[PDB]
RNA sequence: CGCGGGGUGGAGCAGCCGGUAGCUCGUCGGGCUCAUAACCCGAAGGUCGUCGGUUCAAAUCCGGCCCCCGCAACCA
RNA sequence: CGCGGGGUGGAGCAGCCGGUAGCUCGUCGGGCUCAUAACCCGAAGGUCGUCGGUUCAAAUCCGGCCCCCGCAACCA
RNA sequence: CUUGAGUCUCGUAGAGGGGGGUAGAAUUCCAGGUGUAGCGGUGAAAUGCGUAGAGAUCUGGAGGAAUACCGGUGGCGAAGGCGGCCCCCUGGACGAAGACUGACGCUCAGGUGCGAAAGCGUGGGGAGCAAACAGGAUUAGAUACCCUGGUAGUCCACGCCGUAAACGAUGUCGACUUGGAGGUUGUGCCCUUGAGGCGUGGCUUCCGGAGCUAACGCGUUAAGUCGACCGCCUGGGGAGUACGGCCGCAAGGUUAAAACUCAAAUGAAUUGACGGGGGCCCGCACAAGCGGUGGAGCAUGUGGUUUAAUUCGAUAACGCGA
RNA sequence: UGAGCCUUGAUGUGUAGGAUAGGUGGGAGGCUUUGAAGUGUGGACGCCAGUCUGCAUGGAGCCGACCUUGAAAUACCACC
């Protein structure tokens, strides 16, 4: 995420923009994840359970969605 | 001591503490403050407040070496991250780069055992 | 409360002045539902003020008041496994009465005899920046400012 | 006996020119705290071992004495 | 017999100078606690084995005795 | 004889396997520079490391281990499992047409092999992580959870071990029975007039029909409808234990009882209740305030004790029946 | 990089105060064309009031007992 302070740029706006790339990097959550050592399992097991509840709210709640509420 | 216009401010941001380091371009320390020295410990110094004063308290210690421009180094996850940069900016530096600079290894070393809290 | 946020009562101001604040004030300081005796007594303590200071009654009173006023107070969340004590921005209504509360307070201490005098001699205290509530204000003020990482 | 350190607030470590008279833990009050401690604020405790003098500044520089240290030497 | 440790609050571990006379669990007291083993506050329990003396400080240093230890040596 | 089974031709995708190289990031340590009082850690602390200059920061070096992004209910493998890049050796799968062989097939007790992690042996290696261990906390205690360290081990070579919730808790092979939405990998045609259009094969994720099922659910990848072969079960405990055998360096594995004992034990779903599960909401429940009780004296009721008797009851009881 | 020394320079806020008074003795005017007061500032110290001093400019005056004070002028001076 480098980042270069443009001439006549506020300072503000510099600091927005280094943290959306940031942000965009995936930094922060990267260390995140590295803080502690996940079991393979452990990793596997979200990844499979994260891709499930994704298919769940992807299609169950469109049918849902079909029926009015009121 | 040797007056320096543009130098480095290395921003070491840990969960528990903030520590801001001064230094010139070729990488030699002008002077350092950190948030457990500023007056805060425990939960205090875990917090963007502290890190901005301990950003402030170094801005204050290179006034003798005059330095007006600075690029920033940002290392780490924490509090004080976006608060450091903002003091260091009131101090009243012409904030010149904002680079990230956390150690992502690529998968090397296996990290230490998940807490059971 | 939970459900409903409700309108504050109304207050007639006091009759030698005519201010609210000082009815509010006299209130603070009565006892038992006796009023009369109470606002007597606040009076009395305006007079002697006003003998002290010049000025006048009520603007004395005002000027005393505002050395005893807080800007900032804190509150406990306690979120943590220890509690955090955190400052909090206090709004103008209840300024106003914490600093009248703190000087009844002082007023209630203090080692004068009679009541409306120990009064007198608090405003007065107050005017000049020294005493119990000012004291009390300084240690709330202090305590934010220890506490002040918390936002 | 001779020679190098110096002698303090309940103990301890106090900024070459004599005008600064402390900081830690401690005890009490309060603030916050579930607690306790940590944390914040403030408060009582001196002689500067002593006797004197150079000088308005003196414990703060010197003359002697009492001790604590350290010295290294001695002993029919 | 001789020689090293010393002899206490219901039991136990108590700060080289004799002026400090305890801490843990225990019993009572009261609210916490959905319940207590609670956290926290306070309260009754001595002789310091004993007989004496150096001294205003003594159990606190010494002379003897009774025991508990430990000693290592002995035994026709 | 050619429909099953196999062989040949050309392609295809792949973390399939074995061997040997190499790359970059990051951690650790070493040497040195800059620099100055903290660092670290937690819920909060402390142990720990620091003025003998740590932490931070820059330069150079060493070494080990693992491969961010790509990366996907993606792929490959009989299962175990397999993930940077390159090369060498190598197994399987699938498709396209043809050509050939001509039932050569399916299953399999014994038998043989492969078989995560930990563990064992000998020899190497050792950065990080970390059983054991030590200290610091927490606690009534804390031989734990948390913190600071930390050795076997994890890594490599060659042997052994032979087990795991080794799971889809679902043996293998073949045939047949409505559909939809995808993913992946081929391939035929079509003006690819464009990322497309119409098919046809392989593997694969989810939903659901008939049917099946104790229900939950399964549902063309069956738990449906059938056939072939094998493995296995016969109430719970005792027990996957003892004895004996076989195997193993050992740890142990494997095979596998009995007495005795209970009238249950179990599975799925149901209504509640409960949760230091989750959402929404309320009440002087807290918060914000004011005044009390707990200390005092007395009144009064109760417990207790006392008494010849201190009447009996109440115990959301205790100025209560009274 | 430490550290002496012949020497010639600087350095010194009790409050009274012209304000950054170390002390003794000889003393009432020392310096000024081998260039005096005012101005520009380069480097030092610092109790932020100022003090010493380099180079430039300027060319005919600044500072004395003073009023105070336990002690009087850095008016010249030697001793340290």
């Amino acid at each position: 995420p480098v980042i270069k302070v443009r001439e006549n740029e506020p300072f503000d706006v510099a600091l927005r923009r280094f943290k959306r790339s940031c942000e965009k990097a995936g930094v922060l959550a990267e260390v995140r994840r590295r803080e502690f050592y996940e079991k393979p399992t452990t990793e596997r097991k979200r990844a499979k359970a994260s891709a499930v509840k994704r298919h769940a709210k992807k299609l169950a709640r469109e049918n849902a969605r079909r029926t009015r509420l009121y | 001591r040797k007056q320096v216009s543009d130098g480095v401010a290395h921003i070491h941001a840990s969960f528990n503490n903030t520590i801001v380091t001064i230094t010139d371009r070729q990488g030699n320390a002008l002077g350092w403050a950190t948030a457990g020295g500023s007056g805060f410990r425990g939960s205090r110094k875990s917090t963007p407040f502290a890190a901005q004063v301990a950003a402030e308290r170094c801005a204050d210690a290179v006034k003798e070496y005059g330095i007006k421009n600075l690029e920033v180094m940002v290392k780490g996850p924490g509090p004080g991250r976006e608060s450091t940069i903002r003091a260091l900016n009131a101090a009243g530096f012409r904030i010149t780069n904002i680079t990230d600079v956390t150690p992502i290894p690529h998968n090397g070393c296996r990290p230490p055992k998940k807490r059971r809290v | 409360p939970r459900r409903r946020v409700i309108g504050q009562r109304k207050i007639l101001p006091d009759p030698k002045f005519g201010s609210e604040l000082l009815a509010k004030f006299v209130n603070i300081l009565m006892v038992d539902g006796k009023k009369s005796t109470a606002e007597s007594i606040v009076y009395s303590a305006l007079e002697t003020l006003a003998q002290r200071s010049g000025k006048s009654e009520l603007e004395a009173f005002e000027v005393a008041l505002e050395n005893v006023r807080p800007t900032v107070e804190v509150k406990s969340r306690r979120v943590g496994g220890s509690t955090y004590q955190v400052p909090v921005e206090v709004r103008p209504v209840r300024r106003n009465a914490l600093a009248m509360r703190w000087i009844v307070e002082a007023a209630r201490k203090r080692g004068d005899k009679s009541m409306a005098l120990r009064l007198a001699n608090e405003l007065s205290d107050a005017a000049e920046n020294k005493g119990t509530a000012v004291k009390k204000r300084e240690d709330v003020h202090r305590m934010a400012e220890a506490n002040k990482a918390f936002a």
